[PDB]
């Protein structure tokens, strides 16, 4: 009910923070130009001096860039070459390898498929028999096993509506008066309810 | 390293020192021989924190000792072990789960019911029993072996972490209970 | 009848004999328990008023005659306490190794201690599993 | 008599899945053993017969593998001698420019370096001048800047004691009559809970 009393005394902190900002801002305005110009005073320095710091500055990284890019001329370049040699050798070196041990793995290989041939392929076919002997045993099996799942199947309903008729029978004969209640109680909890916050 | 103390009882002939022996020196055992005071501590490390498991064995074959007493009130974690073969084991039960409580000094102590020789043929004793037993004095009951060495680590695990929950639970309820209590108008 | 048997370092297990059991036919239960050889360890009985020292007792010695007293059998061949012992054991819960400053995975773990370490661990922390 | 009875109906249930799942796993079992024996009588083909096989099988690859052990050894001799003879030359080709270009390399670096420090030289005289050029700056400016946030902040802590004096009372005083009526609330609602929960 005092909710205006309340916040009348958070309007007066308002105001009291305008009575701040006035001073504050005005003292502030003075500081930030104090600092700006305190700051001006090394930054006029900073940048004018710093002429005469990055332009030698380039000159020198420049004259060490122009030599080491000489230098690469006078290194990397010729090392190119020596690098294009030995990877010549190199590659010349593989040629002699790549080759005769390329056919020669190529060979093996021809070995190993071939022998894989009378290796894997026969012994997929005998698989087969035996991969025929367990799906027979599997449909044996399940042929066994679908007519017991069927009928446990049918078994299974059996308990469940023997269970389920007086399961559902008691559960509505128990919800009607038992939902009553929960009305009775939800009505004067709502009334009392109402009572206390209204 | 956190030290625990733990004691456990039971029947003679139900594999008691068995659970002992296939835990801490991972050993098994066929010869009956009757144990009067075994002490086996071992370091092993549960929920992080190092952990010192200090057990210390019991005679089945014994009657009422002022010894035992004394021992029995250092324990703090109590596992009633039973053969599930024996009909008789799970009678007993009773008597030394009431003998823990005035040991004890109180009604409610940490205690786990185990049911030792479950892959034996001889089990008597239906699961659901002991699930209702255990159920009706809010204790848990877990199905070890000593022979196939399962449910062995997990049954002393279980003790421990009730033990800390317990502990932990004395600074939570405050011996409080229960509040007020209101009857309809 | 009660024998207090006692071994190395600090382990009782009192079992119950009766008949006519002797010292090694106690000790062969413990034996296939424990995995080791009797003959780096000897059979010594309770200090029956020395000076500081256990008395060597004989293998063949009737149990039930010393009904009541604590015997020990201690390495003589070999040294006694607990050792750590490494295990290659896989985990089943991921623990988090503490010790370290990142996870823990297929590590190794002591069977006798419970150290838990990574293969960095091995040769990282300078304390053992050294406890008194 | 809710819960007990409809888990009274879950009981029955699986009592009578008690009676079904005998038969089942007998019949299970049954067929169970029916597929296993017949993978018994397959073993004696697939294992019989892959182990019959095998023999002939191993040999023929193992026999070409030697064949290509023996080729690769009697390759690799002569192969490993052409990549050293060349490596060799490729490597010492490399050390006959890695030694006096490396040479010239580490002597360009001397004047590469040279040049760096004798124009870093002046520079970081010159930075330092600037640095105190820049210190000082933030220094005078700093010291303005910390006065005018001590006064700001003191302008800050007088409006500040206009919220924790005065509102924060109001505040307080106007939040105890509502914390009143609002355990009134809470406590009805208590009620409620326990009248209808209960
Ligand atoms: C004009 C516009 C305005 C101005 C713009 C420019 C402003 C410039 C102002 C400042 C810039 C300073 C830049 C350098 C700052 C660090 C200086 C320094 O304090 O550097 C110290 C090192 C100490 O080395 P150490 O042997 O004692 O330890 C070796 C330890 N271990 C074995 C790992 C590697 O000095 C060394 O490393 C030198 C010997 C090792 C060199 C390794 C390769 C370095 C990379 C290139 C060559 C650089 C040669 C010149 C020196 C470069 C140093 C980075
Ligand atoms: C590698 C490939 C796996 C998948 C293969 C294809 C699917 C096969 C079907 C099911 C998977 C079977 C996997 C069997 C091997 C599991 C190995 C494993 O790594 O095991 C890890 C768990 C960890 O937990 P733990 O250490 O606390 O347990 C044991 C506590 N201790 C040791 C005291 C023993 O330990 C244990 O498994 C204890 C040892 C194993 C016990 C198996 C018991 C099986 C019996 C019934 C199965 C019921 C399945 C129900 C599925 C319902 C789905 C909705
Ligand atoms: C269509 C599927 C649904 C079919 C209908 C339902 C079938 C249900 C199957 C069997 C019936 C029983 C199910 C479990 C009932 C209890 C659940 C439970 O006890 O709830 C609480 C636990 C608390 O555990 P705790 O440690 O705090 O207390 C441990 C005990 N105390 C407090 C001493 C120390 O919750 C836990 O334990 C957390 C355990 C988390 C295990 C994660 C395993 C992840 C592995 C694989 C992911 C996929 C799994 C499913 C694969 C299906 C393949 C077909
Ligand atoms: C997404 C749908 C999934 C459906 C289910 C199948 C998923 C299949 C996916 C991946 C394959 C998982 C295969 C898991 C096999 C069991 C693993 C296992 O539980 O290991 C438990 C052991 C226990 O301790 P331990 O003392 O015995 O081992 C000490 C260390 N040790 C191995 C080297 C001696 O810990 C160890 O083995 C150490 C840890 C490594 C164990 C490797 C075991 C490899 C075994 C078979 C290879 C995989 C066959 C299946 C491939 C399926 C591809 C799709
Ligand atoms: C062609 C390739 C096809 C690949 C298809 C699958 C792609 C999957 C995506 C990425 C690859 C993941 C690969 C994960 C491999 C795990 C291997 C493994 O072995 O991991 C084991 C650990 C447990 O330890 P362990 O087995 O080493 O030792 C057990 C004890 N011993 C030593 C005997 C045997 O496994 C654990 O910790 C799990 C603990 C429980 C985690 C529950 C996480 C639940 C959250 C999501 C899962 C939801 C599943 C259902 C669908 C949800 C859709 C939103
Ligand atoms: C059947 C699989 C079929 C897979 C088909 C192929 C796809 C598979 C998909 C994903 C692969 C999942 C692989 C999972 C492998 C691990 C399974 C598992 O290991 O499954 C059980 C574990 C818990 O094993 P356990 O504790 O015995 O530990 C055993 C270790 N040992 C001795 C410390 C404590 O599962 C966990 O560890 C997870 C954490 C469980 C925490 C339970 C306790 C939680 C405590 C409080 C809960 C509070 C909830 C509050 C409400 C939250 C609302 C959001
Ligand atoms: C388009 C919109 C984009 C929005 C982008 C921003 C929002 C993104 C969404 C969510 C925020 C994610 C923030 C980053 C979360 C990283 C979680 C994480 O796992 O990054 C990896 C590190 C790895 O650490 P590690 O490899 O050294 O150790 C093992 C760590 N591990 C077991 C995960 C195996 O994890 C660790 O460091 C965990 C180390 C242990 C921490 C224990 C903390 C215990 C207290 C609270 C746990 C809170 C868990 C929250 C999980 C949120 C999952 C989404
Ligand atoms: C649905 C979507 C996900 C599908 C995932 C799977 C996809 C691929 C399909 C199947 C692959 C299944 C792979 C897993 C098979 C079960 C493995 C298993 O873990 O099973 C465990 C059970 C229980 O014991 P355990 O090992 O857990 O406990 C002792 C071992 N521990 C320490 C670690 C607990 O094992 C037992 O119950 C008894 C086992 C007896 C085995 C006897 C084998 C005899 C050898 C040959 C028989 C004749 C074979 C003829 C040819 C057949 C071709 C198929
Ligand atoms: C008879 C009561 C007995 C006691 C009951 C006690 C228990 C009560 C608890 C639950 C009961 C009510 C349960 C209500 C469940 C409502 C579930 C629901 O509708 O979710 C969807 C709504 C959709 O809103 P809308 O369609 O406005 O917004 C759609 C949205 N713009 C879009 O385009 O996507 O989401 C929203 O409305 C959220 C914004 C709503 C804005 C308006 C919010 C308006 C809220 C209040 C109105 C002013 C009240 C002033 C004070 C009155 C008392 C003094
Ligand atoms: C990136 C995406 C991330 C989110 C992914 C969400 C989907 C994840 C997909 C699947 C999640 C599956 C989550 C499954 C959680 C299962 C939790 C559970 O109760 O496990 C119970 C046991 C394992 O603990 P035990 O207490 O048995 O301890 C070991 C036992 N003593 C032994 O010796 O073996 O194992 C069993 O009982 C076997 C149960 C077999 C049937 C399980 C059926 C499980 C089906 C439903 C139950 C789920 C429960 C989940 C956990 C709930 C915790 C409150
Ligand atoms: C649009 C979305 C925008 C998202 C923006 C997100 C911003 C997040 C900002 C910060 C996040 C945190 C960023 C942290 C950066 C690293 C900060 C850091 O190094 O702190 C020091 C730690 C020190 O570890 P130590 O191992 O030394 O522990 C002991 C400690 N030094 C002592 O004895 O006192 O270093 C460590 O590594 C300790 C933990 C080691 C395990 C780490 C495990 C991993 C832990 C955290 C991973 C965080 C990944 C965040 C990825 C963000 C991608 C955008
Ligand atoms: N088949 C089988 N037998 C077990 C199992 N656990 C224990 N037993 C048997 O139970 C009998 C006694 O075992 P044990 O614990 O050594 O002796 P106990 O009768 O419990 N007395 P105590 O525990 O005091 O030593 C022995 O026959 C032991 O093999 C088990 O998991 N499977
Ligand atoms: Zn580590
Ligand atoms: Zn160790």
């Amino acid at each position: 009910l005092k909710l205006l009393d309340n916040w009348d005394s958070v309007t007066s902190t308002f105001s009291k923070l305008r009575e701040q900002l006035g001073p504050v801002t005005q003292e502030f305005w003075d500081n930030l130009e104090k600092e700006t110009e305190g700051l001006r005073q090394e930054m006029s320095k900073d940048l004018e001096e710093v002429k005469a710091k990055v332009q030698p500055y380039l000159d020198d990284f420049q004259k060490k860039w122009q030599e080491e890019m000489e230098l690469y001329r006078q290194k990397v370049e010729p090392l190119r070459a020596e690098l294009q040699e030995g990877a010549r050798q190199k590659l010349h070196e593989l040629q002699e390898k790549l080759s005769p041990l390329g056919e020669e793995m190529r060979d093996r290989a021809r070995a190993h498929v071939d022998a894989l041939r009378t290796h894997l392929a026969p012994y997929s076919d005998e698989l087969r028999q035996r991969l025929a002997a367990r799906l027979e045993a599997l449909k044996e099996n399940g042929g066994a096993r679908l007519a017991e799942y069927h009928a446990k199947a049918t078994e299974h309903l059996s308990t469940l509506s023997e269970k389920a008729k007086p399961a559902l029978e008691d559960l509505r004969q128990g919800l009607l008066p038992v939902l009553e209640s929960f009305k009775v109680s939800f009505l004067s909890a709502l009334e009392e309810y109402t009572k206390k916050l209204n | 390293m956190t030290e625990y103390k733990l004691v456990v009882v039971g029947a003679g002939g139900v594999g008691k020192s068995a659970l002992t022996i296939q835990l801490i020196q991972n050993h098994f055992v066929d010869e009956y021989d009757p144990t009067i005071e075994d002490s086996y501590r071992k370091q092993v490390v549960i929920d992080g924190e190092t952990c010192l498991l200090d057990i210390l064995d019991t005679a089945g074959q014994e009657e009422y000792s002022a010894m035992r007493d004394q021992y029995m009130r250092t324990g703090e974690g109590f596992l009633c072990v039973f053969a599930i073969n024996n009909t008789k084991s799970f009678e007993d039960i009773h008597h030394y789960r009431e003998q823990i409580k005035r040991v004890k000094d109180s009604e409610d102590v940490p205690m786990v019911l185990v049911g030792n020789k479950c892959d034996l043929p001889s089990r008597t004793v239906d699961t659901k029993q002991a699930q209702d037993l255990a159920r009706s004095y809010g204790i848990p009951f877990i199905e070890t072996s000593a022979k196939t060495r399962q449910g062995v680590d997990d049954a002393f695990y279980t003790l421990v972490r009730e033990i800390r929950k317990h502990k932990e639970k004395m600074s939570k309820d405050g011996k409080k209970k229960k509040k007020k209590s209101k009857t309809k108008c | 009848n009660t024998i207090r048997v006692f071994l190395p370092n600090k382990q009782r297990t009192v079992v119950n004999v009766r008949n006519g059991m002797s010292l090694h036919d106690c000790l062969m239960k413990a034996l296939k328990v424990r995995g080791l050889q009797p003959e780096c360890c000897a059979v010594f009985r309770l200090l029956q008023e020395h000076k500081g020292k256990k008395a060597r007792l004989d293998w063949n010695t009737d149990a039930a005659s010393l009904i009541g007293e604590e015997l020990q059998v201690d390495f003589l061949d070999h040294v006694p306490l607990t050792t750590h012992n490494f295990a290659r054991k896989t985990f089943l819960k991921l623990a988090f190794c503490d010790i370290c400053q990142k996870f823990l995975l297929n590590g190794f773990r002591c069977q006798t201690c419970g150290y838990k370490f990574h293969e960095h661990c091995s040769t990282k922390v300078p304390t053992m599993c050294v406890d008194w």
